RNA sequence: CAAGGAACUCUGCAAAUUAACCCCGUAAGUUAGCGAGAAGGGGUGCUUAUGUAAAAGUAAGCCGCAGUGAAGAACGAGGGG
RNA sequence: AGCGAAAUUCCUAGUCGGGUAAAUUCCGUCCCGCUUGAAUGGUGUAACCAUCUCUUGACUGUCUCGGCUAUAGACUCGGUG
RNA sequence: ACCUCGAUGUCGACUCAUCUCAUCCUCGAGCUGAAGCAGGUUCGAAGGGUUCGGCUGUUCGCCGAUUAAAGAGAUACGUGAGUUGGGUUCAAACCGUCGUGAGACAGGUUGGUCCCUAUCUAUUGUGCCCGUAGGAAGAUUGAAGAGUGUUGCUUCUAGUACGAGAGGACCGAAGCGAGGACACCUCUUAUGCUCCAGUUGUAGCGCCAGCUGCACCGCUGGGUAGUAACGUGUCUAUUAGAUAAACGCUGAAAGCAUCUAAGUGUGAAACUAUCUCAAAGAUUAAUCUUCCCAUUUCGCAAGAAAGUAAGAGCCGUCAAAGACGAUGACGUUGAUAGGUUACAGGUGUAAGCAUAGUGAUAUGUUGAGCUGAGUAAUACUAAUUGCUCGAGGACU
């Protein structure tokens, strides 16, 4: 059904105390120097010392 | 109480045969010498209980806390650890084997964590029947029951504690007693035992002396094939 | 395997060529009757030949089930249709001779009359 | 709720698993889902091992899964997949693919992933 | 350590025959079987064919048919148990490992015995 | 979807069984038109030959759990208002 | 006149027979028809009714007694809301 | 006529129930116009169950057959924000009656809309943070608790005690049941959508053969693992303590008699545990084992910045788990997943070929071929030469 109360900023305040989003994982690429994924390409190719894509 | 107990790996299910020509299912589980951690002295903590450690693997693949505890008292690295009230009469640093606990034919009890599930109606948790799925059904045709005690304010407002409900099943630690093993393997390591086994195939079972008949035993010994060429 | 309200053959010569169940005996709500439990029945439909006609009601033996159960030995009878002999009261049957194999597991209860007027058992 | 659209069938993913492994024979490098890429590779997998014969049976038992593409026909990805493909792989046992996680995308921000073959 | 998942076969050779014959689906088959309700064994002669075989390592089962007062008897049998012995009189040409027409089939279907 | 087969339910509601073609065979009652496609059964595959112009039909042989193989095509008999 | 506990009958869950194990519903009768009744029509009637009602053959999850798979949602994630 | 007309949705059925004892049954005991079975009645006892059908819209009520009986009741005469609507009861119309009329009559008669995506409380499961005056990994104890608590049939004691014959035990033992619960899927079936074989139509792969798409999965016949019941086991029992009713000693108030005043006993599915399940957020924050620790010392000595160094967490391969989180195993020091090899199980004679026929086809090569998820090895492929939190214990 629908609220007999109307809820309070308190109430929605407390529900949405959850909605911090995470951190997510970062990684250093061992010859393009950058900030990519975790256990994922960056725009490069190079996943490890090995290629995979042509350019981007 | 005499209670012994000895911890294995339930592999599997599959029947053997004996005289009378009677059939018996059976249900095979992987035993492994236990080793002995600690006894608690009945007068030291007010409660007798044995203590004991299983399932060996590699030293440095445990933790190192319980690396260095297995080191001070030269126990074995073991990946499970538990034990058992009332088990009396079992030094520390002693290994056992199975035929030390039971004869061919006592009564017996299997514990072991239920196999999962996941979420489940009531239906297949309370036995709840399903339903009339004729003349008019209604888009609800297929639920929890009715939980109402009353209307009003002076016998309602409150849904009863703890009644059945739509929820978990399954992944739990049940035990069942009155069991008969029947097959004892030395030279292969391996326990048989009569009666249906709860657990997943391949977790950890703990096989101990029921209470419900303390210790009466009735043999059922094998008949080996007559007929051949 | 058999339950309430369920016809079946006459394997005995007493007249009547389809059995109904009553309720099955036993404890309260046992919803089932195997081979060998008693049950009380009615007559469908009889030849004019017999000690029965249409209307009256008896107790019969179940000695043919289609599901079948399993023994304690391990061998799991079978049949195809489902059959039954009457009595009056007591062990003895109330026909002379009885059509079609009979199971061993009425000797578990007695009946050793109808058995030992059978052509076949298991 | 009805009318509802026929969505994934068996059939739509025998197509789909068809579809894919006819495209990565054909190129050789593949950006699409991580989910659909691995439940292709076991099918990839399959064929390049199958193919390592090269008799009537098995170029039978392939056409099954066979399917022709934008820059070869039906017969030219057949007589590729024994002719540059197959003699490249006599001595490794398995794993002819793999797989790379890609980025997610931002329109449906779903899980992307890159599959090629072995260097 | 570890565990195989072959000590089924394994522990299982404690109950098991190699005297066992060959049938499918279709050939004649008889099965002795021995009773215990008295002193003396009583024994019995069944007669018929053959419906289904399935089985592992020891769960080896197969199904007889007979024919009594036009009655068909379908029995189950396992293959490792005591005081129950096979035999085969006359093999025949089956199509399928596995039957199922007879029940509703009986006397003018006979199988057709193969070379 | 095993067995029971309407015991559920206010009521066989719903759902399922008969389905297409061809060939046998078909009652009470009646305003003699009907009821009637009543009811109740049989055959349909492939190949060969006989076959008209095709299909028919026939005889022989072959395959299978089934052969309008799927698809689309009447569940009936009664007495009463 | 005809018909009659009928769509009309309140005491009525009226009597009897039947079909079933059991029949306030059903059908043929009986009739102090409280209040039937002949143009606000009575009685009978062949065929027909997406009509109401009852018995019953095959049939089946309506049920004894529930289960499995599949989708599209439902659940998590991304965009709008 | 006291809250409700600014709406608290009424009968009955289905499911789900929960509670009282004026007890239906099992159980304890007394009295008897209780020889014994079966009885009639008063007190104790809420642990559990309290049948299936026909007529019936129904609760009733009647009847049929069983059972231990077919309990009396209570909760907005429980249970439409769970289902329907058979009806009082809506708009159409029949008849009967009433009315000079529109029309009316629990008089009966056929049809007929049942809205609502979950805020708070409560309940069923399940997470993050923080706390337990160090941190972390494990193993415990029991604070308060929850569920399980039904009986029948056959035989022996024993045709004994009993009664003249008829008839037929208390007390006990054993076997076999039904109901319900707990599980499990080897054996029996159910399902078993990238499993196997036959197979029609149609259009393709140029064509024959053979394969594919589509026709509910095209249909049929089976069938892997897992999930399931009708299949398989176990449970319902047993004993201990205090007691209700009842049954007693010794013994007097009342020289007797007498279960009560003292002391000392017997005694029920009731009660406390013995059975099972969970449990230190038991803040009244418990116990034990192991592991980490000591960088003088710098602002307003304020334990201030070098500040884990044990471990945990981020991410990934996954399932013994699984809506999500968790849980559990594993991250090149590896067997976590995929692939390969081999085997299992299922399907049952793959395709081509030769022979016989003329022709559909049959035989041998063929216990062949095929086969998702089963099992054991295999680094061949995927888990990187990545990041964060986290130790000198205010005092006893
Ligand atoms: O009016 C209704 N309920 C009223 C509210 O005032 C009340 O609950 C009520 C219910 C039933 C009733 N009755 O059956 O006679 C009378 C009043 C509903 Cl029908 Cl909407």
């Amino acid at each position: 059904a629908v609220q007999q109360r109307r809820s309070s900023k308190h109430r929605r305040d407390k529900r949405r105390s959850h909605d911090a989003l995470t951190a997510q994982a970062l990684s250093v690429c061992q010859k393009c120097g950058k900030k990519k994924l975790f256990h994922r390409v960056c725009s490069c190719g190079m996943y490890g010392d090995l290629r995979v894509k042509k350019a981007y | 109480m005499e209670i012994r107990g000895i911890f294995g790996v339930k592999v599997g299910m599959s029947q053997v045969f004996t005289t009378n020509n009677e059939r018996l299912p059976i249900t095979v589980i992987y035993c492994e010498p236990n080793q002995v951690a600690g006894v608690k002295t009945e007068a030291k903590d007010k409660y007798s209980a044995t203590l004991l450690s299983f399932d060996t693997v590699e030293n440095k693949k445990l933790n190192k806390p319980q690396q260095g505890f297995f080191e001070k008292n030269n126990l074995k690295p073991t990946k499970h650890l538990q034990e058992i009230r009332n088990m009396t009469g079992f030094e520390m640093g002693q290994q056992i084997t199975p035929q030390n606990l039971f004869q061919v034919g006592e009564y017996v009890d299997v514990s072991a964590i239920s196999k999962g599930r996941g979420f489940t109606g009531a239906i297949k948790r309370w036995n709840f029947k399903i339903g009339p799925l004729g003349h008019g059904a209604g888009y609800p045709h297929r639920f929890q029951g009715s939980v109402q005690a009353g209307r009003g304010g002076a016998s309602a407002q409150r849904v009863f504690k703890g009644k059945k409900m739509s929820g978990h099943y399954g992944h739990e630690k049940v035990t069942v007693q009155n069991l008969r093993i029947v097959g004892f393997d030395e030279a292969n390591m391996l326990v048989l035992v009569s009666g249906a086994i709860a657990g997943p195939e391949g977790g950890v079972v703990l096989i101990r002396t029921a209470k419900k008949k303390p210790g009466v035993v009735k043999p059922i010994e094998l008949a080996v094939q007559t007929e051949k060429a | 395997m058999v339950s309430f309200m369920t016809r079946l053959n006459v394997a005995d010569n007493t007249g009547a060529k389809q059995v109904g169940i009553i309720k099955v005996l036993g404890s309260t709500r046992k919803r089932y009757a195997f081979l060998g439990d008693v049950v009380v029945v009615s007559v469908k439909d009889a030849i004019p030949s017999g000690m029965v006609k249409k209307g009256q009601v008896l107790r019969a033996v179940i000695v043919r089930t289609k599901k079948g159960q399993q023994r304690k030995d391990g061998t799991h009878l079978k049949f195809d249709d489902n059959a039954c002999v009457l009595i009056k009261e007591d062990k003895s049957p109330r026909g002379t001779r009885i059509f079609g194999p009979v199971a061993r597991e009425l000797r578990e209860r007695g009946y050793n009359k109808i058995l030992s007027l059978a052509v076949e058992v298991v | 709720s009805y009318i509802n659209k026929p969505g994934k069938t068996s059939a739509w993913r025998v197509m789909t698993v068809r579809q894919q492994v006819s495209a990565v024979l054909a190129y050789g490098k593949i950006e699409t889902t991580l989910k659909k890429a691995k439940n292709t590779q076991k099918r990839l997998d399959k064929l390049i091992t199958l193919a390592k014969v090269d008799n009537f049976n098995n170029r039978r038992q392939v056409k099954k899964w066979l399917l022709n593409t934008n820059l070869f026909d039906v017969d030219q990805l057949m007589d590729h997949l024994f002719s540059k493909v197959a003699p490249k792989y006599e001595k490794t046992p398995g794993g002819y693919s793999r797989v790379l996680k890609l980025g997610p995308r931002r329109g449906d921000a779903t899980e992307m992933a890159i599959l090629q073959l072995t260097d | 350590k570890i565990n195989k998942q072959a000590l089924i076969d394994l522990v299982e050779q404690k109950q098991l025959k190699a005297y066992v014959p060959e049938f499918s689906a279709g050939d004649e088959v008889n099965v002795a079987i021995k009773l215990k309700e008295k002193e003396k064994v009583r024994i019995q002669n069944f007669t018929g064919t053959v419906l289904r075989r399935r089985g592992k390592g020891i769960s080896e089962t197969f199904i007889v048919r007979k024919t009594t007062d036009g009655i068909p008897i379908e029995k189950n049998f396992q293959i490792h148990n005591p005081n129950i012995s096979i035999e085969l009189k006359r093999r025949g040409k089956v199509r399928r490992a596995y039957i199922s027409y007879m029940r509703e089939r009986s006397g003018k279907a006979a199988k057709i015995k193969e070379r």
